[PDB]
RNA sequence: GGUGUUGGCUCUUGGUCGCGCCUGCGUAGGAUAGGUGGGAGCCUGUGAACCCCCGCCUCCGGGUGGGGGGGAGGCGCCGG
RNA sequence: GGGGGCCUGACUGCGAGGCCUGCAAGCCGAGCAGGGGCGAAAGCCGGGCCUAGUGAACCGGUGGUCCCGUGUGGAAGGGC
RNA sequence: GGGUGAUUAGCUCAGCUGGGAGAGCACCUCCCUACAAGGAGGGGGUCGGCGGUUCGAUCCCGUCAUCACCCACCA
């Protein structure tokens, strides 16, 4: 899946081919192909433990925004999975 | 990436000079290893208010001496103590020097904040070097009889 | 000996790479040069092209308000009623084809062409290769155009200028003369480029601009900033 | 192949475009005269010529320069 | 049909009337104006003695054109 | 079309970043040997034609021509 604050995902939008022209005429060749985001894991600490983020390179620092936001936040309770969920 | 550091790494500058670095250099290094901070508008004027404090703090702790420097030096200090007539019987201690202000001149000054490595055992209108802050050296007039 | 020590001179008092204002700056350019008893303009400027591409040979002529000054002798060559209608000034005491061997062995002191392509079969044989690249060959666009030559040997007193751009852009305004007031050294750079901006080369990927400098026969150098 | 994931340190190499610099070799002709355009003065008494070091190229012939106490003349016209 | 001279009518704007024929085509053509060639003039010249030597339409290049040109003025594209 | 390249004797071919076209095989003969190795002479060339710069071009430059390789634009 895509997931994460990007709220991004894959799209099937068409990929086609056209042998050039413009000063004469341009060809055709179609097909349907998949487009994917640039999602990568993201390590981060948050005081205790680490936690990964399958987020896209568009909104990477949003985590570092999110982290730098979670200053005075009741962050612990022994709940690492629960922390990510609580990350806004 | 505009970020400020707090350990002067002589490759990107001394503490205080924000620097643009490659994001990876900041993503997988600095902040995790407690070397720098993401200087956001929030974390700008945050610590920018800090430097607006200590740099201005040295005023209610600095001039507070000068409002007493050119005032305290315009006075004596007399410690009447029975003693010999060329060397004191006993001694006079900085710890005890302070309360001499309390039993006559009614001022509260700190002991060990006073230059006196050893106690004085002989008399004479002697003059000491009090410290209210390691910046405004004030010389203190004392006397024993 | 070496190179001279006065060359390390006037430039320290010119500020090379700057502005000057060209026109009103020529007035102290007058005290920049201080050459002999003369001065020239020297524009040059190298094109942004190639010596080849067919034969962009390029020829032309210039105007020039006042003129030149001294002499080129002219002398010229023809046969019939040619110099007959052309001997009030630049030309005098020609003769005919019983003299050209004074080019060979008689009188050696010649310059300037005018004339008319009427006997090319003989000079294209005797002086058809061993003279020309000095700046000759009767040619057309060079002071050798039929009966129109009638308005040419007095046009020397106006303009010459051989548009030989060659491999090096070249061109060279040589009419200053120093003591010809400074006016004859102030109001002609524009009327120079106006004739230089003429039958330029056609089809070229680049600029038609370089250096210009405007220097004398032995004046300063180092750029100027060409525009006006 | 390019780019984001992707970060620190360093050695070198090619090119492009300006600048400051090294050259430019048939015979003839002092001589090793790239090109074009002017050009008669140019330099010199804030310094030249006959004399020591060095560098670069080099066609062994020299061409080009930073250097020495010396201190009045040397190249260009033109010829060929 | 074979030679010589002067020429560019292998013009422009039209074009009655007709051969053939399903359509599209194809083919001949007197007559006029602008301007010209030849000939003293009558006159002829809208390619070649003729019948074969060719390609609808769509798309696009090049040159002109009182044209259209998106709120308006240029511009871009289109149109003849 | 766009650009890299050739091409010179009969032949497989050099010329050097410009300066009288040449080494081999083949052809004629003369030699020492009778053959065939091997030498000496001479002939042999439109440097693929056409041009431009150049005092001067096998070489510098631009179209042709016959190829070869690569990328299409053909309604
Ligand atoms: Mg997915
Ligand atoms: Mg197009
Ligand atoms: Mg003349
Ligand atoms: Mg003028
Ligand atoms: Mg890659």
């Amino acid at each position: 899946s895509g997931k994460r604050p990007i709220v991004a995902n894959s799209i099937q939008r068409r990929g086609k081919a056209k042998r050039e022209g413009g000063v004469g005429k341009k060809t055709t060749g179609i097909s349907k192909r998949r487009q994917y985001p640039n999602l990568q894991k993201v390590r981060v600490r948050v005081a205790g433990q680490e936690i990964t983020f399958r987020v896209a390179a568009s909104h990477i620092p949003k985590v570092y925004e999110l982290v730098e936001r979670a200053k005075g936040l009741r962050l612990e309770g022994l709940s690492p999975k629960e922390i990510k969920k609580e990350l806004l | 990436m505009k970020v400020i550091l707090l350990e002067p790494l002589e490759n990107l500058g001394d503490v205080g000079q924000v620097v643009d670095v490659k994001p990876g250099y900041a993503r997988n290094y600095l902040l995790p290893r407690g070397l720098a901070v993401l200087a956001t508008e929030s974390n700008l004027k945050a610590l920018e208010a800090r430097i607006r404090a200590q740099a201005k703090r040295l005023a209610e702790r600095k001039a507070e001496a000068e409002r007493l420097k050119e005032i305290l030096e315009n006075l004596t200090l007399t410690i009447p103590v029975r003693a010999g007539e060329t060397k004191i019987y006993g001694s006079v201690t900085a710890k005890d020097i302070a309360e001499a202000l309390s039993r006559q001149h009614g001022i509260t000054i700190d002991p060990k904040r006073l230059a006196l490595e050893k106690p004085i055992k002989e008399l004479g209108e002697y003059v000491l070097t009090y410290k209210p802050h390691p910046e405004v050296p004030i010389q203190l007039k004392v006397s024993v009889v | 000996p070496k190179h001279g020590k006065r060359y390390r001179a006037l430039l320290e008092k010119v500020d090379p790479n700057k502005v000057y204002t060209i026109d009103e700056a020529a007035r102290l350019v007058k005290e920049l040069a201080t050459a002999k008893f003369d001065e020239t303009v020297e524009v040059h400027a190298k094109l942004g092209i190639d010596p080849r591409r067919s034969d962009q040979n390029v020829r032309g002529t210039v105007s020039l308000p006042h003129g030149l000054g001294k002499q080129v002798r002219v002398l010229a060559i023809a046969k019939g009623e040619k110099i007959k209608e052309a001997e009030e000034a630049g030309a005098d005491y020609v003769g005919g084809e019983e003299i050209i061997q004074k080019i060979l062995d008689g009188w050696m002191d010649f310059d300037a062409v005018v004339a008319t392509p009427d006997v090319m079969g003989a000079v294209g044989s005797k002086l058809g290769r061993i003279l020309g690249p000095r700046g000759l060959l009767p040619n057309p666009k060079a002071g050798t155009v039929g009966f129109n030559i009638g308005e040419i040997i007095r046009e020397i007193k106006a303009g010459r200028i051989e548009f030989r751009n060659d491999k090096t852009g070249a061109i060279h305004a040589p009419v200053g003369k120093a003591s010809f007031p400074p006016e004859k050294l102030a109001d002609n750079i524009r009327a120079f480029i106006r004739a230089l901006e003429a039958h330029k080369p056609e089809g070229a990927k680049g600029t038609f601009l370089r250096s210009v400098y405007v220097t004398t026969t032995m004046g300063p150098s180092v750029r100027i900033n060409p525009h006006s």
